């Protein structure tokens, strides 16, 4: 280390392990710099030798690195625990920390009433998070001109791939409200991930189709007996029909052969009965669980039945709370003996049978005991619908964090640049200690966005030359609107003048990201005295 | 632990390996050819025009080289072939442009000059990719020939062609979807050992080398229907677990032989029904196996399903509990030809299937049991073109003049793009012609007003189709020189290659876990 | 060489690398000292003073290499400087920055000749193209403006911000008093240094100023007969004996007054012979300048050669020792040879005004002598770039907006040119860059952001780099008018001058 070697333990006693503190404290957030924002680098990472990973997550690098100091440990908590927060803020919480742990000891350490120094670190938060509970000047989905629409489209112009952001302006409403879950404090906000969402190679590129109701996947062109009468009801079943073995039990030990033979015999041809026990309750779609073998299949093909099979169980379970079904209700066994009551049914206003694209799906029309959807993504292939569909994902969970959160931030640290020179005013009449930390404070903070910009190779001295410039006196003021632009985009890295985009963050990951920050400053400094042991 | 590194120094380590890689395998492929020879520490000498060979035989260097087998095989992996283009291509963009780039001071549009580099080829290939016949043996050959010679061998070619211009035709999935470009279980090549060139005998559809393994078993049924299990053998894995007794000898003796007895019942049960074969996924042990064999019933045995699936399909064979027990018969008969071919008393039973889900398992025949490997790699090479001309037709006739086409027509679109960008833009315009001027610097003279006259003769002339001869660096048309470079191969070889080199670029840095 | 024999340092690699190599050094600060310069650069000349400048060749001809290399193309870059005033401080650039392709194309494997030729047909197809690019003609020396607009682009060159003060200055020095038609001169015109006073203080009068203090009265007349002397007096007064002053106590008494009347007849024969103004480089004498009071010849006290020099330059005057009684060789020359305080310094002046010959001397009052001459440096390099001698200089954008045209022009026209050579002809567009790189340089930004924006200004002679965030951000000043061209000419050597060393400097392995 550095100084004094006359002591081990980690006892450096003072400035020397608080630099070499700084040391291992700028030496982690490294990776953070380069990964930092969507501009980050991507790191391949050797797990051992041949064993690697390649990742630009700070956090996720964090996570197979070691702590070798506290403060390569204190920081790899915070930021994994901002990580642990949502995910939001992982290379955010990272940086700030080694600057402050210099900045935080100098003013603590002259004690005169030790305790509330590093809150000049802490009011500061407070004094951010307030302005950070202020801005609705850039990224707003709370309300657009089309709102959520738009709100998306922006969204969809946050990832934008093509003219998506038309049609997928509207899926991401549709999606939001596609799914509909209990969620608590009052949310009509409803999960954005468990949305139905399905992939179409061929038509247009860029095009969706939303379906009324939950859109069921259902097998075609492996089993071809026929599972489709056009009908106002579907039987929701979690049942398993097999020409092997349906009910096990039978050991291949017994001396007797006959004893597996013989179920199996029998039990293979109670699979066609079942149904016949579900048609005549008046089902003529009925959804079945899948599971039969290559062989019970083409079996299940040439000896015929008739039922929906293979379905989606993800959306076969949200249809049948949709349509008003059960999945089981009767079943008792895995015998297809088992009669068959309208208690999995499900009810709709009709059942009718959709193939589009070369892929028949199970369509509910009005799902009677829930509010249902799924928007199916037209597209070249399904890797043009992959790329459109994580285009949505992000137009979807800022969507869900503004829904989670009305007040909000323009992601990045373009807050700062507003906040940081004006904390750092803040700062100055305060004086004496307190000019020292609210502004140590925000000088500190200036790191993450220059490091994202130069991650997007933005000229860092751009970044601050434009928004610390509208930032001024003459606008201290995030208002709700721009007299002064606020706003970053991560993957430019520059600051753009999407005040909608769906890649920025609420004001929940940000009045996160300082304290967490102004903790790794306090997180180091708990210990009294110090020592070494034997 | 925790690890850093950074900036030019892991970047320059990137660009070493690779680049380093790129040397002798470059002068290699092509018909002008080199040897990368390994030394191994006893002296031991393995020389080849594959790289991916020796740099496994040797340490692999984390920064370019662990990636680069990766892309390596990834070209092998999808087209079956290209393991030493992709490496000296993404060498290539790796050496010049970064540095020099990042000189000029950017990582992104040199991530982004890949993207735009990229698609010229897509964009200038598919203009001058010229179509061939697909249902044409010869129209194919032409272009497979020229692919099957991927280093030296033009040996096999005529011999790969047309085996491959029969199968991958034939070729289709369990699903059947689409023909043309396929998983290579849906289309196999297994060598089969021994005999002579003669009995290479192009084989369609899938092969059992376990359907008749033996003399005894079932001769030369025109459809053999596998019967599956299910009752011919009913289900017992099991063993009677017999009490313990000091007294006899036989009784170690006979308890573990009691495993392979029941199917030997179960083959006693098989007999009575004589299903011309019988396949088990349990598997059939050869105790049990003799009595199966004296009835003239073959046994496929430790196979799966799929494998019988697909063949059962493929042979069209009626899958049921007993042939006189009723499973809903599967067809009597999905394919034209059994072939049971016997190199010694294992039989090699070979079932050609037309357009069935099979695997497309396709007969070779070598000289012996060794060249087969190669026609092996012809076919693959083969099969390749057949499962790339039956996709695409168009399929750029290049020396390299297509590895020029994209160069010349960046450096044009370079003039087009301008901005910042055009100059990593026309710095990865440079790094392609290298590759071709490199085999006719493998000629001679000087290679760069060859490529002056190719550039002259690029604009001018033609780009790709109208080229440079690769082994004799004549200004030539490579359709009528009849050198073939394979759209997918080639759209494959700089997409494998800009992206690697993308995350080259993008590692500053690795840890140590 | 392998043999003890074979003399010499230069070759092979070491041609290849360390020739170019040490061609790139010294270039390196070129780039800071051309165009629009806020660079500066500290320089002790062997008297350990320290100087601040942009130009090379003050501080180059100081610089010692081991290398012919460096050694040779500095004379290029005189004969540029003896030629044309500025843009010696590219000069240099362009060929080194030229040359380090031929290296690359070496490791490129281009021969000799092949790299060498294309730059050459390209030379003179930029010989053919480059006057294309004139965008203008000088026209009126007697007008200030028409000709300080040129003067700052070679001020500016030397350094950014003063230019617009002195360029007005310089022709208020009457460079129109010579025709710039076949004729100008320096020394008639020649700088005059005043420490003192302000540096914008300093002025122009016509006619010789000498900072040298002006003794005796005013001259005789001012027609004045000038008979120049280098020591005329080296003291009638003998240093000998014992003090030396005197040894025996009889001695002082000669010592003292044959001083005197030495003198007297000395500067009686300044008289006699008619010398209407006493020039002494040698010491200065109260009975002497009485003399001079009495004959009353205007008397100079002390000389540098530069005074001497010029008297005996422009006067037509011969500076002797005189111990000698004067003779008129010297004669006189200007027809008004005065006193005169400029800057209040007592000030040496002689004037005589003809379309060529007369003096029209630029007196520099200034604050500071590191400065005024410095200040010295760009009016100097300026006037010197006035001088073409083409009262219409064929202009051609200044500071340089031409390269972005040539840059666009050859390596275009450099491919369509074929064969091995048109890399050479193409590497050949590619140095242009460099004052655009060398003013991103000083103005701090990439030569890529600058070529790239000021190769989509296109076909331009106008919009280009400079200081400031113009020549930053967009790259962007009109160096077609911002008030700044250049002369075609001036241009015009420097891609031929650096044609040839940076030709020539590669053939040699030796």
């Amino acid at each position: 280390m550095e100084g004094p070697l006359s002591v081990f333990g980690d006892r450096s006693t003072g400035e020397t392990i608080r630099s070499q503190n700084v040391m291992a404290a700028a030496s982690i957030a490294n990776i953070v710099k380069s990964s930092l924002g969507p501009v980050g680098l991507d790191k391949m990472l050797v797990d051992d030798i041949g064993d690697v990973t390649i990742t630009n997550d700070g956090a996720t690098i964090l996570k197979l690195l070691e702590v070798e100091h506290p403060a390569a440990k204190v920081l790899c908590e915070l930021a994994d625990l901002q990580d642990k927060e949502v995910g939001d803020g992982t290379t955010s919480v990272v940086i700030i920390a080694a600057e402050l742990l210099k900045n935080a000891d100098e003013l603590v350490k002259q004690k005169i009433h030790p305790t509330s120094v590093i809150s000049g670190y802490r009011l500061a938060c407070k004094e951010a998070v307030r302005y950070i509970n202020e801005n609705l000047i850039v990224n707003t989905d709370e309300l657009g001109r089309d709102c959520l629409i738009n709100a998306a489209k922006t969204s969809m112009s946050s990832k934008i791939i093509g003219i998506n952001g038309d049609f997928f302006a509207n899926m991401v409403v549709d999606a939001v409200l596609a799914i509909k879950y209990t969620d608590i404090r009052g949310q009509p906000r409803y999960p954005v991930n468990s949305v139905n969402i399905l992939k179409a190679h061929g038509r247009s590129q860029m095009e969706s189709m939303l379906i009324s109701g939950y859109a069921l996947n259902c097998v075609v062109g492996s089993q071809g007996m026929p599972k489709r009468i056009v009908n106002a009801k579907i039987a929701c079943l979690d049942f398993s029909l097999q020409k092997t073995k349906m009910k096990l039990g039978v050991q291949v030990v017994i001396t007797d052969p006959e004893k597996l033979d013989q179920i199996r015999q029998r039990e293979s041809d109670i699979t066609k009965e079942r149904i016949q026990k579900i048609l005549a309750t008046g089902a003529n779609v009925i959804l079945t669980t899948g599971g039969i073998d290559d062989m019970c299949l083409k079996y299940f093909v040439e000896a015929g039945a008739m039922a929906v099979r293979r379905v989606l169980k993800r959306d076969l379970k949200r249809i049948a709370k949709a349509s008003g079904a059960t999945i089981l209700s009767t079943l008792a066994n895995l015998e297809g003996e088992e009669t068959f009551e309208a208690a999995m049914l499900g009810q709709a206003e009709e059942v009718v049978q959709e193939r589009i694209c070369d892929d028949e799906l199970i369509l509910i029309k009005n799902t009677k005991a829930r509010t249902s959807a799924s928007i199916i993504l037209r597209g070249a292939n399904d890797f043009m619908c992959d790329e459109m569909e994580r285009s949505l994902h992000d137009a979807l969970c800022v969507v869900k964090r503004v829904l989670e959160s009305k007040s909000v931030v323009p992601g990045g640290g373009a807050v700062e640049a507003a906040l940081s020179i004006y904390l750092e005013n803040y700062a100055t009449s305060m004086g004496s200690r307190e000019q020292l930390a609210i502004a140590e404070f925000a000088r500190s903070l200036l790191v993450i966005p220059n490091t994202l910009a130069v991650n997007a190779a933005q000229d860092s001295t751009d970044l601050v030359a434009k928004l610390r410039a509208f930032h001024n006196e003459a606008q201290v003021n995030p208002e709700r609107k721009n007299l002064k632009w606020i706003g970053l985009d991560l993957s430019n890295g520059k600051p753009r003048d999407n005040k909608q985009a769906g890649v920025f963050e609420p004001t929940i990951v940000k009045v996160k990201s300082l304290k967490f920050a102004t903790e790794a400053a306090i997180t180091i400094l708990r210990i009294d005295d110090l020592i070494k042991l034997h | 632990n925790t690890k850093r590194e950074s900036g030019r120094k892991v970047q320059s380590g990137n660009i070493n390996a690779a680049k380093t890689i790129a040397d002798i395998i470059r002068t290699c492929l092509g018909p002008k050819s080199m040897m990368k020879m390994l030394l191994d520490p006893m002296g031991g000498i393995v020389m080849t025009n594959d790289g991916n060979a020796i740099l496994r035989e040797i340490q692999v260097q984390h920064p370019a080289a662990k990636s680069m087998i990766e892309i390596s095989r990834t070209q092998d992996e999808e087209v079956g072939d290209g393991t030493t283009s992709v490496i000296i291509l993404a060498g290539e963009m790796l050496s010049v442009a970064e540095h020099f780039l990042e000189q000029q001071m950017h990582p992104t549009v040199v991530i982004s000059a890949y993207r735009k580099a990229l698609d010229d080829m897509i964009s200038t290939l598919k203009k001058i990719s010229i179509p061939v016949d697909i249902s044409d043996s010869d129209m194919m050959l032409n272009i497979i020939n020229s692919s099957i010679t991927t280093k030296a061998i033009s040996r096999w070619s005529s011999l790969a062609c047309n085996i491959a211009l029969d199968a991958v035709k034939m070729v289709q999935f369990e699903e059947n979807g689409r023909k043309e470009i396929d998983i290579k279980k849906y289309a196999r090549v297994e060598k089969i050992p021994g005999g002579i060139i003669e009995d290479s005998c192009v084989l369609r559809g899938v092969m059992i080398n376990k359907d008749v393994t033996h003399p005894r078993m079932r001769r030369y049924i025109k459809n053999p229907r596998i019967v599956l299990l299910d009752s011919s053998l009913e289900y017992k894995k099991g063993e009677s677990q017999t009490d313990i007794e000091i007294t006899r000898e036989e009784d170690f003796t006979r308890i573990l032989q009691m495993e392979e007895e029941y199917i030997q019942q179960l083959c006693e049960d098989i007999i009575q029904l004589k299903p011309d074969v019988v396949i088990t996924e349990k598997g059939i042990s050869d105790l049990a196996q003799h009595y199966l064999m004296r009835a003239n019933i073959t046994a496929i045995r430790r196979v799966r399903k799929t494998d019988n699936n697909r063949i059962a399909r493929a042979c069209g064979a009626r899958i049921v509990s007993r042939p006189e027990e009723l499973r809903e018969d599967d067809v009597g008969t999905g394919a034209g030809l059994l072939e049971i071919k016997k190199i010694g008393d294992e039989y090699f039973t070979f079932i050609t299937d037309c357009k069935d889900p099979k695997a497309c398992t396709i007969l070779l025949r070598g000289a012996s049991k060794e060249i087969l490997s190669e026609v092996e790699r012809n076919l693959q090479d083969a099969m390749q073109v057949c499962r790339n001309v039956l996709l695409d037709p168009q399929l750029v006739p290049g020396g390299g003049a297509s590895e020029m086409a994209v160069a010349h027509a960046l450096t044009e679109k370079s003039k087009a793009m301008t901005g910042v960008e055009q100059w990593p833009y026309r710095a990865v315009a440079q790094a392609l012609e290298v590759i071709p001027r490199t085999l006719i610097q493998n000629c001679g003279a000087s290679t760069i007003r060859l490529l002056t006259s190719l550039r002259a003769k690029h604009t001018q002339e033609n780009c790709e189709t109208w080229g440079v001869n690769g082994e004799t660096g004549t200004l030539v048309d490579m359709k009528e020189l009849g050198i073939w470079e394979p759209l997918a191969v080639k759209l494959q070889t700089y997409k494998t290659a800009v992206e690697t080199a993308v995350l080259l670029l993008r590692i500053d840095d690795i840890v140590s876990g | 060489m392998l043999k003890e024999g074979a003399k010499h340092f230069s070759g092979l690699e070491e041609a290849v690398y360390r020739n170019i190599q040490a061609c790139k050094e010294l270039a390196q600060t070129t780039r800071t000292a051309y165009g629009p310069n806020g660079m500066n650069k500290m320089v002790i000349n062997h008297l350990e003073k320290l100087f601040v400048t942009n130009d090379a060749a003050t501080i180059l001809r100081e610089l010692e290499v081991q290398h012919p290399a460096a050694k040779m193309i500095v004379m290029a870059s005189h004969m540029q400087e003896q030629e044309v005033g500025d843009g010696t401080n590219f000069v240099l650039v362009f060929a080194g920055a030229l040359l380090e392709l031929a290296e690359e194309l070496l490791r490129i494997g281009l021969s000799v000749s092949e790299v060498i030729e294309g730059y050459e047909i390209a030379c003179r197809k930029a010989h053919e193209i480059l006057p294309n690019l004139v965008c203008c003609s000088a026209k009126n020396l007697r007008d200030i403006d028409e000709v300080s607009s040129l003067l700052r682009t070679s001020i500016m060159s030397k350094q950014y911000g003063n230019e617009v003060f002195l360029a007005k200055l310089i022709a208020q020095a009457c460079v129109s008093i010579f025709p710039d038609s076949g004729h100008f001169n320096v020394d008639n015109i020649r700088v005059c240094k005043i420490l003192g006073s302000g540096i914008s203080s300093s002025s122009v009068l016509h006619g010789m100023v000498f900072k040298k203090e002006t003794e005796g009265d005013v001259t005789s007349v001012k027609d004045a007969k000038i008979a120049v002397y280098s020591c005329p007096f080296d003291g009638m007064i003998t240093e000998t004996k014992g003090t030396v002053l005197i040894k025996t106590a009889e001695e002082l008494m000669n010592f003292s007054k044959g001083e005197e009347n030495l003198m007297d007849a000395q500067v009686k024969a300044i008289a006699d012979t008619g010398a209407n103004v006493v020039v002494t480089g040698g010491k200065v004498a109260d009975m002497a300048l009485h003399y001079a009071n009495k004959y009353n010849i205007m008397l100079v006290r002390l000389n540098s050669k530069w005074d001497l020099r010029r008297l005996c330059k422009t006067v037509g005057a011969t500076a002797l020792p005189r111990l000698t009684p004067p003779v008129l060789e010297e004669m006189g020359h200007c027809d008004s040879v005065y006193l005169s305080e400029v800057g209040d310094t007592q000030v040496v002046v002689f004037k005589h005004e003809k379309e060529d010959g007369a003096i029209s001397t630029i007196v520099l009052r200034g604050s500071t002598d590191n400065l005024m001459d410095d200040i010295e440096r760009a009016v100097d390099d300026g006037v010197n770039t006035f001088k073409v001698l083409t009262r219409d200089k064929r202009l051609v954008p200044g500071g340089g907006a031409t390269e972005i045209e040539l840059a666009k022009q050859i390596t275009s026209y450099g491919e369509t040119c074929p064969g091995l050579e048109q890399y050479a002809i193409k590497k050949f567009a590619e140095a242009f860059e460099a004052i655009p790189r060398a003013l991103a340089e000083n103005s701090g930004v990439k030569a890529n952001e600058v070529i790239s924006k000021l190769y989509a200004v296109h076909q331009e002679g106008n919009k280009n780099v400079g200081l400031d965030i113009e020549a930053e951000v967009p790259a962007v000043k009109d160096m077609l008018e911002a008030g700044i061209l250049d002369t075609y000419l001036g241009k015009y050597w420097a891609i031929k001058l650096a044609t040839n060393a940076a030709v020539t400097v590669l053939r040699v392995d030796q």
